[PDB]
């Protein structure tokens, strides 16, 4: 009975080192080290084994401390020193970062040397409190109209995108982080968005494919991609989001705006279970401890809109959830969907039904809304919203609707148009000005006279003429960031001519 | 009496007295942190050991690191001082505006009021609110859940009673944010801010808020929504007043305990819950109760998961709620404020034995002509055409500006006496304004205001 | 089993959602037959909404079962070691 | 560090500690000074003072462990036990001390080739009978063995002798013969 | 919950799926001769 | 080297004593005193000088106190060009009674992942001629593919169909694992193989490798299987450089065999009964099983999933770890329609129309959608009849089932189920003929034709014939 | 004590629901094993051996009686429950509330075709 009355320790208290920052381990096994001594270890505090292995204090016992090794168990024997390293886990922070592919503890894994940062950043910093912090009242643009229209994410939120596998959750962050290119690109200061995309448990050809994909789309010179892949330690892949999450901190305390994906925190929440398991700590709920709530709610707090004493930055987060069979009432589901401040749901039956994205507008919800849009996609997506909800109403009476009144029968037509409308193709995002005048086309009547199947091709055929031969009033309504009058009327005249002249 | 850690294993710390070992339920102080961190003790384990649960995260604590007995449970300045200002769970300022100067404190952890203090009769709490005057009224020391979240005007409804108890009861309001995002915290503190109920330059403040995040240990969220009653009870008891609480959300409240629970090793009953569920739940609800002194009402917002109201967590709440208002979008997208739907709400002082006669005729009337329309509604006679009219005008009557709204809506605000609002609704039903149109009764106070809008 | 009550409660959930629209589409081609259809598909429409109800009722049942077994299960590993 | 692992193996906190303080004692070959400083110990802790002292669990653990430190000194012990019993003190385990010492004494009891050799019999036995027993007996052990016999008397086996040399082991008691012959006749 | 009727193989489910065989042999017959 | 005797036996886990030189973990460690070869792999260690193993066959037999003795490494098996034609279990040795496999080299199964960068980002599809995966989810070259299916829908048949298709039409050392899978059914494919030319039991041409642990071994050895058959398909791929095929059914037994050890290990349960590392051992195992620079490992892997349920944590944990997944139905087995494909739930990452082409990817998505079409459509049968249908949705009902009798396809394999004769059907063939079933060029053919076929014109001839007789 | 000196006595539980819920706080807390919705194995014995104890004593023990009405809470109306059948298998006989009845204004929400009594019918007086 005891983890510290092995016989070696007995007979050697019998018989008559320095057990203060040195340590030896009583038994490994399944990644968790009991080590005798470190009596002035801390808890979370990192440790040092014998060969090169590096570790984290979680459980500290009255005779033994619970340390959990990132890496394998294998170069790990009874016995061995463990050495302190005095300190809390920290990271690498700074612009040094954007570009690179780091892993959970911002090491390099591309090849293209180390990072050269000055700045480090503990990873288990609090989240700011309720002074410091601002209304969410900038738009953080995604290029996807559904998005930008229907659930309309803000500078400083939490949007958690949730939905079964292979549904196109990866695709609509891939497509925000791509999106940013235009504001990165040009000169004002305040709408430029730096990319952090944390990968927690997948392959390695995964997160090579989607490197591939940002570097053709030249989105990596302003992203960090913080990869924790599936043959990773179930620590890195626990430790991953805080990394990322401070390299984005950092870019919210200097003034500046950056985004963060969590791709995703279901294997997140897996690696912790199995660390907590482990260590034996009380199961709960689906073998669960009791503070993977507090892991997570921890985690996504630390994304703000900061006031203007502190710099006016902001982190924005987009935490990826799977669901198993639309289950939004499991556990991890749960938690994350009580944490954040709405969710962009996604379907199956959606996604083969032809809408992709298949976003369901109407599970889906964004708590900080219209706060979160421009004057001209909020003066479109009003109406694009309460069309659509009226559709939702009555799209049952579909396949039926044609023995029915004139008002159904409208309101069946309006939302077929609006919902081919709403579909897009992949790595393609939209500027808001393009997206405000495809939607003006949907919402202002000039698509009822035409057929489903031609929605698709003359929005764009209209999209790439107005880009053509339209850029005094798309650059009018960008600069103004609102439809005026004179602006209505022009787009009223290019919508109308081109659906003449349109076939 | 000073200890020291001996274990620390996440939000549970054990704690090693060599002298005068803590009882249950006080507060430790770990020391040399450049934070305050606080210890409640939960267990006495044996050989001088106690195992205590943390108010804060653990990370940096070092076996063997000493700790300081309080002497007694969480202790929170109580006061006119704390209104309109922020604490936290264990009472320190968290708005940045300087310390609580408050004469004293006191512990989070009381018994409820004894047998012989309780009240022997259920009055009303009158809110000047027509709908739920009328329909749904409060009890003086009951527990009211709040249905419905987003878009519906919950922190409208939840300011609104706030500067109603203030101005026609003259007592105060105690805001407890369990397990509070920190977004939506400082969107409340600013709403409060700019509707007046908050101020940061007199001393008119209506309410004081007690704040546990979302990104705190679960015992700091399981403790807040004692924090937020110690203030409320301090109101009622040292100054006679109808205090009214707000416990935002009393789900989390019940998932923190919960958490806690499974901390501590204990062995989860069904569904996953504390197996101390509802002596949790109980030792919490009694002490909001009407005594000889005062009484503290409780507005407490309710979620239901899974939609299911089997749940243990809304079975057990629900065991408590003397009323519910629920707040619909499908009132609110129909043009009408307060949202509450007056159909869903339902209250159990509702009786003829507790509010008179003339009230629960009053009230069950406009119930029936509202039912009676919903019915008529889903088919679309002789009188029903009149019946859908009075129901028109009912639903429209039942709508009401609020005075925290004044400055965007510019409408004036009205607090509308439970007299008139019973007599008003009894005339709308008699018949007396069946030649008045239908919009001469939305967003007006009493009657007479019908009648004056109809006039123009 | 959870998933049989759960692919009972979907199939009555489509089969009322379909019958409440025959009902709407005989209301409209009744403005004898057409008026039999009419009420033929409401009280279709209101049985399958009480067999819904039952079935809610039995499939909150089942799955706060389902979670406390798992629980119980758990539990008993944890505590034979 | 390499320990050394006694001939017999006991568990439990008890069969740790005399493990311990065994290969500490064969590390500086002390084996049977330990040995009678552990039966001293043993009768010291028993009377019922130090046992009432030692096994209170709400004075303090660091009063009785300068208690047994204070009474470990006044009796001239080797620091090995001394050191030994303030181990037990401080992991709180005095309440294992006799089973500590019994474990540590029965390990040194094989180690000097003490077999627990058990001769079950009807009757009172005869006295050169056992003797002649105790001759045959020697017989079944390798060297360096004594035979520590202790032969109490079961009626029911209706004669012969029921040996049982350590785990070894004869069943020569006539009821087993005529449980065998009742089995052969029936089967 | 598209197609949720036949995958419960309920009463209804075999209600549909005999709907579906008959409706379409009778056409296939009608189609072959023709064919 | 160490030596260390046996102190726990209780089932399939044993603990080991060591005196001196405890083994690091993953070590293999030789039980002396037996007849035949048990190998110990060692788990935890305990502390006290003792070390948690688990047995690669089974205990009966051993008694505590009996010695052990130190490998020195993990399980090393022979690797090379020696293992074509031969027969392996999970440590190594032959089991089709043909001597000794002399390779120059002996490689640990357990090894470390690739780096990052090692991956290669080349997507090349792998035409397979089958209809449904060709056209809906194709199979890239060097990809994890992955056959997810109940009991008894077709992962087998549908895996040696693979094997015929792709491993003849292939140069490059296929490998076959075998875990925790019928006994019957190992025996089956070795004489397929043997039979086909594939294994040459004389003059030595062999192009496969076979690895097996069956159902009736002990835990470790249907756990530790699937690593021995990657690390022969491994050897092949870098110190070779060649393109190799790896075939494993069934990778759901890696997980159950965990399952089947974890408690005894110690460990807490965690949900569905599974241990608590099911997604890190899942993850390190099939990490290794991937295309890097070096060479190119096209993975086939059958996943069984437990009645049927797909979101059971082991399935549901697989499904990450591929590039194509292919999801077989029990209600479309149940229509008779084989391969059970299910059209609505097999995805794969190439069905990009920057990577296959727009014709190709525009049909997959309209016989997608209009079988999503159908399912709606079905309600409204089920409610209303099929003579109530608008004369449009009559023609989506009816192309619908066009499609998806058309999707089927008669097997090389299958042809003692099916009676018919094998057909493999180019990709041009496949979109041509769905593309020509989408635009309506045979609403006058009967839905029967297009059921059981190869190509379209396959359809039209027995269109033809049954029109004759009927 | 009514009981046995002769006199008659009622007594109502209001509610054995929350005194098993109580009980079962007690025995988890405890450590045992959880069943049927995590309620220990002799949460029918705690209310089996209490119910009991209401009885009708013969001449020759006084002739005094104790009458029993334990109160049970439903959920949703479910009488199959784990706790309502347990109980079921102790009383003599229940007395069903609806919900539906209580809203339609039929109070007391008494469902007749469900309440029964099974040895009071003998009590009944003869008018009545
Ligand atoms: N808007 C789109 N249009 C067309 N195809 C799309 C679109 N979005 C996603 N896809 C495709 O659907 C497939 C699945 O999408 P994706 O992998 O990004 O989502 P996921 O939920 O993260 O998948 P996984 O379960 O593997 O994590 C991909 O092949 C992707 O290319
Ligand atoms: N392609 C097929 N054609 C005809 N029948 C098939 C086909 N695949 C499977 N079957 C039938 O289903 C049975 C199950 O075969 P099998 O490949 O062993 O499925 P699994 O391995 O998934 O349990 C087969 O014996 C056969 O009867
Ligand atoms: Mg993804
Ligand atoms: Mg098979």
């Amino acid at each position: 009975t005891g983890t510290a009355e092995m016989s070696s320790i007995l007979e050697e208290r019998i018989l008559g080192v320095d057990l203060e920052e040195t340590g030896r381990v009583l038994s490994i096994g399944d990644g968790i080290a009991r080590v005798h001594g470190l009596r002035n270890v801390q808890a979370e505090e990192m440790v040092e084994f014998s060969s090169g292995l590096k570790g984290m204090s979680l459980n500290l016992e009255p005779d033994n401390v619970g340390v959990v090794v990132f890496g394998n168990d294998k170069l790990i024997k009874e016995g061995d020193i463990v050495k302190r390293t005095g300190a809390i886990v920290d990271v690498p922070v700074g612009e040094e970062l954007l570009g690179r592919v780091v892993d959970a503890l911002g090491n390099a894994i591309d090849g293209k040397g180390p990072i050269g940062s000055k700045t480090r950043r503990r990873v288990g910093l609090k989240a700011p409190g309720i002074i410091p912090r601002i209304s969410v009242r900038e738009p953080m643009q995604t290029g996807i109209k559904a998005v930008d229209s229907l659930v309309p994410i803000g500078r400083g939120q939490r949007e958690l995108i949730i939905g079964d596998r292979q549904t196109g959750k990866t695709s609509i962050a891939i497509d925000t982080i791509i999106n940013q290119k235009r504001f990165n690109d040009g000169s004002d200061e305040k709408k430029k968005l730096y990319c952090i995309y944390v990968a927690i448990g997948q392959k390695r050809s995964t997160v090579a494919q989607l490197v591939k994909r940002l570097t053709d789309a030249d989105a990596m010179k302003y992203t960090i991609v913080v990869s924790a892949t599936a043959s990773d330690a179930a620590p890195l892949q626990y430790l991953a989001p805080y990394s990322g999450c401070s390299m984005g901190e950092y870019f919210r305390d200097n003034g500046k705006h950056a985004l963060i994906i969590y791709d995703d925190l279901s294997k997140q929440a897996v690696a912790y279970r199995q660390m907590s398991l482990l260590l034996r700590r009380p199961p709960g709920r689906e073998a669960y401890p009791g503070d993977v709530f507090y892991l997570h709610s921890r985690l996504l707090e630390r994304a703000a809109k900061m006031n203007d004493a502190f710099g006016g930055g902001s982190l924005t987060a987009l935490p990826v959830i799977e669901t198993q069979a639309g289950d939004v009432s499991a556990y991890i589901p749960t938690n994350v969907i009580s944490i954040t401040d709405g969710q962009i749901f996604l379907e199956t039956e959606l996604f083969y039904k032809g809408i992709r994205p298949a976003i369901n507008v109407g599970l889906s919800v964004s708590r900080v809304g219209s706060a979160a849009q421009t004057r001209a996609m909020k003066q479109v997506a009003g109406t694009m919203k309460l069309e659509l909800a009226q559709y939702r109403e009555v799209a049952a009476f579909a396949q039926f609707g044609s023995d029915l009144d004139a008002a159904t029968q409208q309101l069946l037509s309006r939302g077929v148009r609006l919902t081919e409308l709403l579909k897009q193709g992949q790595y393609s995002p939209m500027a808001i000005e393009e997206q405000v005048a495809v939607i003006y086309a949907g919402v202002r009547g000039y698509l009822d006279k035409l057929e489903p199947s031609k929605i698709t091709k003359f929005e764009n055929a209209f999209l790439s003429h107005v880009v053509s031969q339209h850029q005094a009033l798309l650059g009018t309504i960008r600069a103004d960031g609102k439809i005026s009058e004179q602006s209505d009327a022009k787009l009223k005249e290019i919508v109308t001519n081109f659906l003449a002249g349109f076939e | 009496a000073t200890g020291r850690i001996v274990a620390v294993i996440g939000a549970v710390v054990d704690v090693q007295f060599d002298e005068g070992l803590p009882p249950i339920l006080n507060a430790l102080e770990v020391q040399g942190r450049e934070t305050r961190l606080v210890l409640e003790v939960a267990q006495h384990l044996g050989e001088s050991t106690v195992r205590t649960i943390a108010m804060d995260g653990t990370e940096g604590l070092v076996r063997g690191q000493k700790v300081l007995d309080s002497g007694a449970p969480i202790k929170i300045p109580v006061g006119p001082e704390t209104l309109g200002r922020i604490m936290n769970v264990i009472g320190e300022p968290i708005d940045e505006r300087g310390p609580i100067k408050t004469k004293q404190f006191a512990p989070i952890h009381a018994e409820a009021p004894e047998f012989m203090e309780m009240s022997v009769e259920q009055e009303i709490l009158v809110t000047g609110i027509k709908v739920v005057d009328l329909l749904a009224p409060y009890a003086k020391g009951g527990k009211i859940g709040l249905f419905g979240g987003a878009g519906v005007g919950k922190t409208v409804l939840i300011m609104e009673l706030i500067n109603n108890v203030a101005k026609a009861h003259g007592g105060y309001s105690v805001f407890a944010g369990v397990g509070e995002r920190t977004r939506e915290g400082n969107d409340l503190y600013h709403e409060m801010i700019e509707s007046g109920v908050i101020n940061l330059k007199d001393a008119t403040s209506k309410v004081a808020l007690v704040y546990g995040q979302m990104n705190e240990p679960p015992g700091a969220r399981a403790r807040v929504a004692l924090t937020g009653l110690t203030v409320a009870e301090y109101f009622r008891d040292q100054e006679g007043q109808d205090v009214l609480l707000f416990i935002d959300n009393i789900f989390r409240f019940t998932q923190a305990g919960s958490e806690v629970s499974a901390l501590l090793g204990r062995i989860p009953s069904a569904v996953g819950y504390q197996p101390t569920l509802a002596t949790d739940m109980g030792t919490m609800q009694e002490r909001i109760t009407t005594t000889k002194k005062g009484s503290i009402t409780s507005v407490q917002a309710i979620y239901v998961p899974a939609d299911d109201l089997t749940d243990p967590a809304p079975a057990t709440t629900f065991a408590h709620l003397d009323a519910t208002t629920v707040l619909s979008r499908a009132i609110a997208e129909l043009g009408i404020y307060p949202a509450v739907d007056p159909l869903d709400s339902t209250s159990r002082i509702m009786d003829p034995n507790i509010v008179g006669s003339e009230h629960y005729d009053v009230a069950r009337g406009v119930q029936k002509i509202l039912q009676d329309y919903k019915s008529l509604q889903d088919i679309i006679s002789e009188e029903d055409k009149l019946t859908v009219s009075r129901a028109r005008k009912i639903q429209r009557f039942l709508s009401q500006p609020f005075q925290v709204a004044e400055v965007f809506t510019g409408h004036m605000g009205k607090l509308v006496p439970l007299k008139e609002t019973i007599k008003g609704f009894q005339q709308i039903l008699a018949g007396e304004y069946d030649h008045l149109p239908e919009q001469a009764f939305y967003m007006v106070g009493p009657i007479e205001e019908a009648v004056a809008k109809a006039d123009k | 089993t959870l998933k049989d009550i759960t692919r009972r409660l979907k199939s009555i959930k489509n089969i009322q959602k379909i019958t409440k629209s025959m009902k709407m589409v005989a209301a409209a081609k009744y403005a004898s037959e057409q008026s039999a259809r009419m009420t033929a598909m409401d009280n279709a429409s209101k049985n399958a909404s009480e067999m819904i109800d039952k079935l809610t009722l039995t499939f909150n049942r089942t799955r706060q079962a389902v979670i406390t077994k798992e629980l119980i299960e758990i539990i008993s590993g944890a505590a034979a070691l | 560090a390499k320990l050394v692992r006694p001939p017999v193996q006991v568990y439990g906190i008890e069969g740790r500690y005399a493990t311990a303080l065994y290969s500490a004692a064969s590390k500086q070959n002390k084996l049977e000074q330990v040995e009678k400083e552990l039966l001293r110990v043993a009768q010291i802790l028993k009377e019922p003072k130090v046992a009432a002292s030692v096994l209170n669990p709400y004075v303090k653990r660091s009063i009785k462990v300068k208690s047994l430190n204070d009474i470990t000194a006044k009796e001239r012990f080797s620091p090995l036990t001394t050191n030994l019993i303030n181990l037990l003190a401080e992991n709180g385990r005095l309440s294992n001390t006799q089973g500590v010492v019994s474990a540590f004494s029965t390990m040194m009891s094989v180690h000097r080739g003490e077999v627990p050799c058990t001769v079950t019999s009807a009757s009172p036995l005869e006295e050169a009978t056992l003797s002649e027993l105790k001759t045959v007996l020697k017989s079944f052990l390798s060297q360096g063995q004594v035979l520590k016999l202790e032969a109490k008397t079961d009626p029911s086996i209706l004669g012969g002798m029921i040996v049982r040399i350590g785990e070894k082991y004869v069943d020569m008691s006539v009821k087993t013969k005529i449980q065998k012959l009742g089995r052969a006749m029936r089967e | 919950g598209a197609g949720s009727i036949r995958e419960a193989g309920g009463a209804f489910g075999k209600r549909e799926q005999a709907e579906e065989e008959r409706y379409f042999r009778a056409q296939s017959r009608e189609q072959l001769a023709a064919l």
